């Protein structure tokens, strides 16, 4: 055990569990011979790139699962949400860290994976004849996130049973509590909009339900801490 | 000119002939391919990925579908009792349909390779006990009891020591052809079987839940292969 | 020992049927002896789910045209197939000047002449066609709309100033070639409802595969 | 003879197939090409030429058309006042239509590169003052006032010192597709904006006119490019 | 990064429609089952303004002939296309001996046979075709007349001693190749009135482009 720091942010975390570098690539920058070599894109290092610790969600027996969108989650938050908004283009890598705090008397298993272009699909009326498009509160939940309503198909008509095909990591209470994931910038373009397009979405679902005997804390706090890697911006407004 | 004789097949359209045709836009220079993470090159890459096997493929009640992903073990189960069972039939109905491997087998007619199932105990940390996991090759009938299964290729699993365990299925081959109804299906027969028995009972101290679940994850070894593209699906693009 | 068949190109080869034009004489259908077909590769039912296995893709398409009368008959009639690239204006009528715009490749062929066949490049201004887009273009109805995935339109019509003397039927096949794919994703396990979004039936949510009685019976 | 099979596309006429055909006059020796000054080889040569930008594209009255070429500045305008404004939309209607660049963009569908506008003060030699010229990248709304525009990429121009000044537009890209009415148009959105404010007022000594005009000249940098030949025109050969 | 499309050759390629012959059975139009078409490259509307961007030019033309009946039908009829070089006499009748003058290249083809296609060289006795001539040939009506810009005539007719049994329509396409241009000049901003001179409407003098309200409003 030891604590790492990035500016004014200091998190207490375990030595170095197995990290998952999504798709074997490290969030790097973008060279000079690109599309916009004129408007030299300024790369934040100071405060912009540090440890943000989102409002902890409480695991319950009945919990269905949660998901956040990127970069949406942060475009609201602090000095990073500052850049994302008053800037024309954005490319950024991510270090995501998820941890639970539970006694050796709780049981559960959370799959934690990242899914590019996570496009939500609602119920469509029920009988299948209403072309209802997911709201804005469902498409970009912010930093509070949003709860799945049909985990089995990941609110989008896809088996979750196959989500492992994405950069994932498991959190089995009886073995580990913290899971870490490095995500590179993934998109069909070098740069893009930070407010219109959500390159990906963080998924965390209880595959084995939370359980405990009466008397033990009934809710397990899940704490998501995340940090931007090699983040770049272009065209101030 | 230059003497020539046209041979049969002239002027025919083969939906699988991979010849060349004239480019509609000769001057067009298509936007350059840039680097994108995780490119897939050969499907067998996917087949080697661990997907959740819905062994507990019994509840259908819409809100209990998440239950198919995990089966459980409890104190109530006595020593020797058969916990669960299933076959090593990647392409056929049942459990394997949930795995990605299973879904990919569907776009193919034949296949063969060693498989690999991994079990994950998700119970309380305080629980301990032993589970016997046995494989009965194709033909061998599900072992009568724990002891007879104990004589077959088995593995004693103490989730008190290790929370995970991976079993390897030496071989499965969907090669034996079958023309039943009037519809010919290249079927298994190699339904290898995997049984799981409570070697000991589920033991726990006061304060810990008397039930825990387990998750099955499967994939195929690097020696896996598939043959005969065969597009088949129940899900199609609606009008 | 060989695994050539499990490659992407192998998986996506084969020219499938993705379009069918009807040009009846008397009819409610395409009354002006012409038709416009915006290129949809979902035209081959089976397709959608196969491609939707990946997030991004790239490829070239080889189009082969099969034309005859409804009974599959061959007749002395000449035809014009016009490809209007994306951004180019499709013909609103059987005499639209678009039919003569050089910048719209066109190919002529007699029904007797064997199938017409041409290759079309990777259009998209983006680095790759992307089946999923988690955003909107600068609750909405523009969600999941990556327009830069348009391949173009195919306008078909009988040559000549006057309607054709015969009822015609054109079929369009498409072989995908030189394929590259990225970011694989969960195989659609629910039925498709719309050509645009992934929406499903929230009542009819079925288990990925065949169920059984007990987990102890086979 | 020599065995052959004809492939689809045989006997077709592609209006863009650049094959060879038989020479009607095989013996004819066409009069030799001699040297002629100023040969053009690639249109982009033309795009880099300065053409007068009709910023003042407002008068239509036949005899005042020459007025579109120049806009003016006068004593009457107070400090801070917005002199004029326009977008960096080479291909779309408005000011750019007058420039040669604009007209050439019309025979193409897509394009991108850095532009370059040059302003020429044609007033009396005795006049002096300062003009603030600011560029608001695509998206940024026309600055409220001089001061807010003063914070953006701007240039203070003292025509008391230099009679000319050239501004560079870093980038403009007509790449974002649009299918509005039912007619698909690959439009801008990158409407970069160029505002011009009276930093100071127009100052002049007795004897000099209290008004002067300015001329806009534009061209594109060497990094300019165009894609997709698209013949389009309102002017055509009459019957 | 590439600029192949902005080259002269790229700009002027494409075979455009520049001619259309009508050979009706009963008619006021070409009553003798034949027609003479002096080569006019302005035949493709869009053309004139594109070439008139330069003062001098040089090139070869590839001609492709498309013939059918008005409904675009194909029939067993043979045709003669005759090219009469400039200086050679065009046929005054359907039996003029010009049709048989060897020095007038002619090509025969059945309507069934695919399009006829030939290349024609840079004729002009001058070093280049010049779209503008500021003088007269050794107030006048000979102003701006550079005759040495003639490419020749194309005479078409049904083969045989007797009129054809079918109503026919020939279309002439022309691809320009191997192009070289000199002295660029202002893009025509006014409407064309005549095929010969640059005269315009002195009343209807319109501003090059779209106007607006104020120079401070967008």
């Amino acid at each position: 055990v030891a604590q790492l720091t990035i500016g004014n942010s200091t998190i207490t975390t375990q030595e170095a569990a197995n990290i998952i570098v999504g798709y074997g690539e490290w969030p790097s920058y973008c060279s000079d011979s690109d599309a916009t070599a004129v408007d030299k894109p300024t790369r934040p290092d100071v405060s912009v790139n540090r440890f943000y610790t989102l409002d902890t969600k409480l695991w319950e027996k009945s919990s269905k699962g949660w998901y956040w969108k990127f970069p949406d989650v942060l475009t609201e938050t602090g000095v990073f949400g500052q850049n994302a908004q008053f800037h024309y283009l954005y490319r950024s890598g991510f270090c995501i860290h998820v941890q639970c705090n539970a006694s050796k008397f709780h049981q559960g298993a959370l799959l934690v994976a990242v899914l590019p272009e996570y496009v939500i699909g609602t119920v469509a009326g029920g009988t299948g004849t209403e072309d209802t498009h997911p709201p804005y509160k469902q498409t970009q939940p912010g930093a509070d996130g949003f709860e799945l309503q049909h985990p089995y198909v990941l609110d989008a008509g896809i088996p979750i049973s196959q989500l492992t095909v994405c950069p994932h990591q498991w959190i089995n209470l009886r073995t580990n509590n913290c899971a870490t994931i490095i995500v590179p910038y993934i998109n069909a373009l070098p740069f893009d909009s930070a407010l219109n397009h959500c390159n990906f979405g963080l998924l965390v679902v209880p595959i084995s339900p939370l359980d405990y005997d009466q008397g033990a804390t009934p809710v397990i706090p899940i704490t998501i801490t995340l940090a931007p890697m090699c983040s770049e911006f272009a065209g101030l407004r | 000119g230059f003497p020539t004789e046209l041979k049969p097949g002239t002027n025919q359209f083969l939906t699988t002939d991979d010849g060349v045709s004239a480019p509609i836009l000769p001057n067009f220079h298509p936007t350059p391919c840039i680097h994108i993470p995780g490119e897939v090159r050969n499907l067998l890459e996917l087949c080697q990925v661990e997907t959740i096997l819905e062994v507990n493929n019994v509840p259908t009640n819409a809100t209990s579908l998440m239950e198919r992903l995990r089966f459980p073990v409890s104190a109530q189960a006595g020593k020797g009792e058969l916990c669960a069972v299933f076959r090593a039939d990647p392409g056929r109905n049942g459990p394997w349909q949930s795995t990605l491997l299973g879904q990919l087998c569907g776009y193919y007619t034949q296949w063969s390779g060693s498989l690999e199932v991994t079990f994950m105990f998700t119970g309380s940390f305080m629980a301990t006990g032993k589970m016997l996991i046995a494989y009965t090759p194709p033909g061998g009938p599900l072992p009568k009891d724990r002891a007879t299964a104990m004589l077959g290729t088995h593995v004693i699993w103490d989730f008190g020591l290790q929370s995970s365990v991976t079993l390897v299925i030496p071989w499965i081959s969907n090669t034996h052809y079958r023309a039943h109804a009037r519809d010919g299906v290249f079927d298994y027969y190699t339904t290898g079987l995997v049984s799981i028995w409570y070697q000991t009972n589920y033991v726990v101290p006061i304060g810990a839940p008397n039930t825990a679940y387990i998750i099955a994850l499967a994939a195929a070894q690097k020696n896996f292969t598939m043959k005969l593209c065969k597009d088949a699906s129940d899900i199609l693009q609606t009008g | 020992h060989s695994t050539a068949e499990t490659t992407l190109d192998s998986f996506f080869s084969r020219a499938g049927l993705v379009g069918e034009i009807d040009l009846p004489l008397k009819g409610t259908t395409n009354p002006n002896g012409y038709a416009n077909w915006d290129i949809d590769i979902t035209g081959y039912a089976q397709m959608r789910r196969k491609v939707e296995l990946f997030t991004y893709m790239r490829f070239d398409a080889e189009f082969t045209f099969v034309a005859c009368t409804p009974t599959g008959e061959v007749v002395p009639q000449l035809l014009q197939y016009m490809f209007v690239p994306p951004g180019a204006p499709k013909p609103d009528s059987r005499e639209s000047l678009a039919w003569q715009t050089a910048t719209n490749p066109s190919v002529f062929v007699k029904l007797s002449d064997p199938p017409a066949q041409v290759s079309v490049p990777f259009m998209s201004p983006a680095s790759a066609y992307q089946w999923f887009y988690d955003g909107y273009p600068t609750k909405d109805l523009e969600y999941g709309a990556m327009p830069n995935n348009m391949m173009g339109t195919f306008s078909v019509r009988t040559v000549g100033t006057s309607k054709s003397k015969y009822p015609l039927v054109v079929r369009i096949y498409m072989r995908m070639k030189h394929v590259r794919a990225w970011i694989p994703r969960p195989m659609r396990n629910q039925n498709y409802l719309f050509k645009a979004n992934p929406n499903y039936a929230g009542n009819s949510i079925k288990p990925t595969g065949a169920s059984r009685t007990a987990i102890t019976t086979l």
